[PDB]
DNA sequence: CTTCCTCGAAGGTTC
DNA sequence: GAACCTTCGAGGAAG
């Protein structure tokens, strides 16, 4: 399958991997509901593929919903009350939840029961509803969309990292071998190289690979199959694609190193101002290619060299 | 004395009251020898 | 249990503490019943525990609803109807009643009747004396009339040391788990001054001990478990000391926008200005300017780098 | 009760006080109902008390509603039919009366008849519908959003006002002898001075010290026991909560008196947004601590020398 | 028709064409759908077009919506439920959809499954939809403006360029047989000339120039009859406005080149200062006879020869 | 009823009466209706009554509504489907409307039909509807707030403006004949001083001093009581109302008399900003009490040797 | 009625007219509808009397609405469903028109149908409307201020100009003529002088004057006559209104002469800035009473002489 | 009714 | 003093 199913088979992550083994073993040595987890951080790194493995080590049934599909009080007391002794309940993108309907969890989370209102006109009445234990577990992109009393009752915090080459090396071999395909380990670290440190974009390099390898080639991913196809696809060996190496250039030849403004830089590549700022610039200034200033965007002595320019 | 009852039961609807109810309202009133204004004025004072 | 139930166990809040038992006690000698209290404040401090106190030593009953069920007003006066001499009733994140359930609480509190139209009949109602206690975050979000009705105002505040220190050792014993007096301390230097927090921590150390280890805390097991965690002696999370390390040597400590650091950190802006610069300001880790934030001599001293003015 | 009954224990509101007497008697010296009456001012002031008083003073019923509960017209002539000649009528919040209802009300007001119409146009007719003389009395926070046809009808207007120190002492004097207890005058004066000139507030307060001067003493309320309870609540002698006083300190010590933003004070007190901009900010305003520019918030020149620092242009 | 149907027909973006018949091809062999494609780049360029030759590529019927057509969850999820296995759905101006929607595509498109809210409402659960394999076809102007775990998920990047005089010549004289006009040579290479490398600017011109020659000439597009014709619509050779000749025209005789603020060359011309900055000054800058300076614009030495005044 | 029935009954308003006579004569002898009439100005000056004389002069039906009361289009459709031939139209507040109704003002004002469209999904249809002659009245506080497209649809414009002493003393002693009360030509010329310039408010004192008269007096209107009446209503001597003396005040006391901005000072003293502006600085403005500066308004010497405090 | 009906009657314009004049010649010897024109320029110049026109000249029906009017997409959509073929829809207002509203034209114009959800609940469905030939016709006042995709497919632009002297008097001329009325020519100059260019301020003129004549005068229209008419209104000498005195005073009275910003002058004399940028500002620039700066207006010393102020 | 976001301000640098 | 650029704060209208 493409998605680890045990810690034996999850690559990575080891300060949130080895924490969380630690906690699943002391959970089972009481006999005891696992606390609430909230998983956090950029997009791709494993979120959603850690929630299903933490059901599996603890070997329980995953009940599974979204935000998006949760719109009133009604739809969660209904998903509620159907849990039975242990089980996990999983909600992903949980920031998407009414505030309205935040504020029930505050109860059930903390004392495992839930207001209700009940009967008509004089019979009304309001119960105490009370809830077997359970584990809540929540993904989300946008932590800091919750609010602060619901944050305040997550017991474990898992802040998702960056994979570095060795990992993301293995990962592609393992991939490798989902597929029929053959790969050398030479053409293996010449793409995670090219993966920004991601995941789904090693596997989606992997995927473009094999179709020139199979089209242009006889059917094996080699040294000499690699170079041909990142060639077509125009991907720098440090990641850079077509868009990328042009602002770099831009700013060396026209504007001496800068300092230029967004506003000037755009032009000139003919890209409107909401597309660099958003897609193209957050990688180069995380990998030290550009430098933000009070006077406007400079670049650095590594991209100098990178493009092969003189840093007089 | 059954034009003053549409008469009153108009009236009534005129006021805002719906026709259903106000047709129920109107015809809950015994006398219909009284006139329009009386049939609309009594309606009005029972239903406070 | 994990929630006291007198004011012989509430640690802390000497002003709401001290005030509450004056008025408690006044109240008894009278044979009246307790004024209208409303409770505010951060998260975590301990007002929902306090309601409980209060009913309990008034010597009542406690009757229990939530802002977010009561939708409509026939909902209250149902509730309302229960009501008996002297009963307390406590309404939890009461800033989201709707606005036509306020309406029909301002009489109430006032004159103790309700008289109000809800196929449809009148209703009219003459309630005993009771009292209402109210539990919010957000105070601010109360119509202004409502305010005026409440007689007992009380605001929260953070814990010190020596509270939290205790407050760590009591719960300790609950667990019956052996802990020394300087690992106490060593966990409420970083609870952040919420008892919440502090309970947080020790159960996450006490599942350590329990795997690598033979299940006691010590001065020794304490270091090794708060270094896996990674929190810092101040309480900075591995993050609140990547935001300071990056100002401090990539712009000279500012000024610098909210925009241009959340780029550099790979994080949502969002995330930066409501999850961790609250607590950065209001330690004095951080200063905001017209032209944007920097890094104060507080800051340099603890992280281990060079002032200069 | 502490709601007075007749003018002669209605304390202070002298000018809009003596108007109405004048008016009540030229009425009274004619077979005439009283003109009707619109009462101005902010929240708490004693506008319910004062239309309950101008019925007594009449000697003739009161009818009690307000705006929202008149949902439909028929409601408005309904209880118009329930009034006697001479009745009045009392009317809360009515400026959040429904525009539909308001626009009748005129003819009720000024003609004491209504007229309605039916038929689809081509064949209509009308119904006559005569009133007994009545007298309609307005209460409201807001008069400007009174439309101006209906400002038109009332012929009277007054304004209400907030209580000064030498009326307000009075009430707390009057107000501890419904109580079992003694107050020395200086003592009344002490809490009269911190209670914002409203009424609700000076009585909260005396609650407050009666149940401190009977169990931290001997059950007589002292000036030396005024002071000890006024120091375990801390009401400033200005009438500043404690949080009035750290948003102050705050604004002169960390950003030399502004222009501060909204956002950046909020975090720096540990606050909300929307309780540092309602609960504590509205108060500071009336008495000139701080002003809202363009670029934020900013201390006056009377914050500096109330909380005794030193001030700089 | 105007629109082309196969890549046969489809003159220029020869970079995204190449890449596109590979994948294509490759699919095929496997008989699998295709990867989710996204298509964007500056307005005009042939977008809403390549996204029509891809469904008949493939062999395969399209269905087609847009984003200011969904409004609400229930409206995308009752078009997901009509999808066959292999069917194509095409949506135009994505970045319309609202965030709430936006998040219900995450799962459909990485796992083919939805979560819905079903039962009478007293009685209530979450089931999973399980959709056919399918392929989402994007266009977009403004790519920035859709969220980072969207774009992440689409296989398949296309990014549009500008059209050369070579190319933009074959569609003016294609466009012509349609018209069943008759056009010199040289007469077509006049027109792709003032085009702003666009073929919509090239086919409204042609449009026009049409127009003309049957009511004031003899039914043939001449050499002669198109400069009149040009004349009257007011375009010069290089495809400057009015508006523009007396911006360039103002730099020349008030400043001698410059440097020149914005603001002041507003006042000088009469016109708003905003656009000056968003409608005319972008392509004067990209086609060089402005250049942006730290103290302000400079006219160049093209824009001298181009109004026939002396460089020096 | 006090308001007047006829021009010549009509005091005051000299320039707008004599140019109403003209074109209502005119109108007459060519046997049509009169163009559209726009009033505008301060509240209380007589542009409701205005409105009836032109009715009376006419001899034409007159239907009353305002802008408030009209929610969509199918509320104003029923109004102007009523109207008969030479009916007359007035709205008050015409200022206040909402945008969606205005659309079909335009059309019926211009050319005397609408175009109202029905039925919805497979039910579409649009109903063209001939509207008799008509003459709209409008009137309003704000002129300047008035949608552009419709002021230029009114033909006759006539600016209401304050009523002098001569005027105000034959009002005055008009009115307490029709209550037939006496007061001397002494006591008259005390009211009309102290009555704003506005025939509303002098109506509204008359009342009041009639009360005082009656009890502090022998029911006969001196000059002595009416000074006495006058003072204990808290009216100062030139008039100035209880709003009126609070803005001075609040100007000399907490800013030194300004410069203060309009927003500002409204919001210190419990006021609407659309009231102060309305009928406060208006008056204060003509009679030399508040003057405009670029950085607001400033208290002149004036007001402070009125209000008795010495002048810096 | 006034209106003119054919190009033979349509006075001025001639640049617009023949352009006009050969496209919708040209689009008769083929049986098909006109390309979508645009129309800009100052309000009251006429352009919505030519949409009448072209729709005269091309034997077709007219539909009229506005930009505002269209709130939400169904409404748009019903206008749409009730186009007979060949019919001419015109938009006046047309950049007023909610963004979300605008991106559904996008089909219409360029491909002739739109895809729309249709039903509620269960009946949730996309349909595809396919709608019949027509010409969409879009009045505006400002040219950059529409959006780039949408002013590129306009296939025809229009820009109107203030009439000349010669004009003006020739419409003078000819509206003194529908009413049965006597001019002679020192008048119709005269009176053209004042009307600042604009056709819609000469009849509103001409029509007041008639009715001056017919009452104060022997029922003719002499210069004489004229002045006394025009003098009674309170047009100025030069045609400046009472909006414009009122403007060129604030300026040098409260601001000393400028430069000044809109934004806080519209504040001053209470008028919505749209009326100033559009309706006043462009002719006292295009006639010297204002001149303008980079940080403003500034009085010019004509403005000066004209209030009677010393330009010291 | 609430979130979002854009209009207008002013502080700082170079030439 | 002229011209660019970054950052903030309070409105206000689009979900
Ligand atoms: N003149 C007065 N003398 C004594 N007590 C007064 C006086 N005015 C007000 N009070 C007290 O103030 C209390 C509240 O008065 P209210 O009539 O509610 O004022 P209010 O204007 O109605 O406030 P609202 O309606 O809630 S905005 C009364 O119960 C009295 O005890
Ligand atoms: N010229 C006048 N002659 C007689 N009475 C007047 C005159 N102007 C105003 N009034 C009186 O004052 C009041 C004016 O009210 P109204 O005409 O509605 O003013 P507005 O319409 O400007 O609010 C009426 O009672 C009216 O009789
Ligand atoms: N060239 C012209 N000849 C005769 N009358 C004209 C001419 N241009 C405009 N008008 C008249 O002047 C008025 C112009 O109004 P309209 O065409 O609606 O202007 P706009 O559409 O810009 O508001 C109409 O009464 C119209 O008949
Ligand atoms: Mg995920
Ligand atoms: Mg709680
Ligand atoms: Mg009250
Ligand atoms: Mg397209």
């Amino acid at each position: 399958t493409l998605r680890p199913q045990y810690f034996k088979e999850y690559i990575g992550q080891d300060k949130v991997k080895d924490q969380l083994k630690i906690f699943i073993e002391a959970a089972k040595l009481r006999d005891e509901a696992l606390d609430h987890t909230l998983l956090f951080g950029p997009p791709g790194l494993g979120k959603t593929t850690m929630a299903f493995v933490i059901a599996n080590e603890m070997g329980v049934n995953l009940k599974q919903t979204s935000g998006p599909a949760i719109e009133k009080a009604g739809d969660l007391v209904a998903i509620l009350n159907d849990l039975e002794p242990g089980d996990i309940l999983f909600i992903d993108e949980i920031h998407r939840m009414p505030m309205a309907v935040e504020e029930v969890l505050y109860s059930a989370m903390e004392d495992y029961y839930i207001d209700i209102m009940i009967g008509a006109g004089e019979t009304s009445r309001s119960v105490h509803l009370d809830l077997p234990p359970f584990t809540l577990v929540g993904a989300t992109t946008r932590a800091g969309m919750l609010s602060n009393p619901l944050r305040a009752r997550f017991g474990i915090n898992g802040h998702m990292e960056y994979y570095e080459l060795p990992d993301l090396t293995e990962i592609v071999e393992r991939t490798s071998e989902i597929f029929e395909m053959t790969i050398t380990p030479e053409a293996a670290l010449e793409l995670a190289r090219r993966s920004r440190g991601t995941p789904r974009i090693a596997n989606r390099l992997l995927k473009r690979v094999r179709d020139y390898a199979q089209i242009m080639g006889d059917g094996v991913i080699d040294d000499k199959i690699a170079d041909q196809a990142l060639t077509m696809l125009d991907v720098d060996h440090e990641g850079l694609d077509y868009v990328d190496q042009k602002i770099l250039r831009t700013m060396i030849e026209m504007y001496g190193g800068g300092p230029v403004g967004l506003g000037t830089l755009s032009v000139n590549i003919a890209e409107e101002r909401e597309t660099v700022e958003d897609m193209y610039e957050p990688y180069l200034i995380q990998k030290g290619f550009i430098m933000r200033t009070r006077t406007g965007r400079v670049a650095t002595a590594k991209a100098y060299e990178h493009m092969g320019y003189d840093y007089t | 004395s059954e034009d003053a009852e549409q008469e009153a039961v108009a009236a009534l609807v005129a006021l805002g009251y719906k026709p259903q109810e106000a047709s129920r309202m109107v015809s809950k009133i015994a006398r219909p020898d009284a006139s329009s204004e009386t049939l609309i004025r009594d309606a009005l004072r029972a239903a406070l």
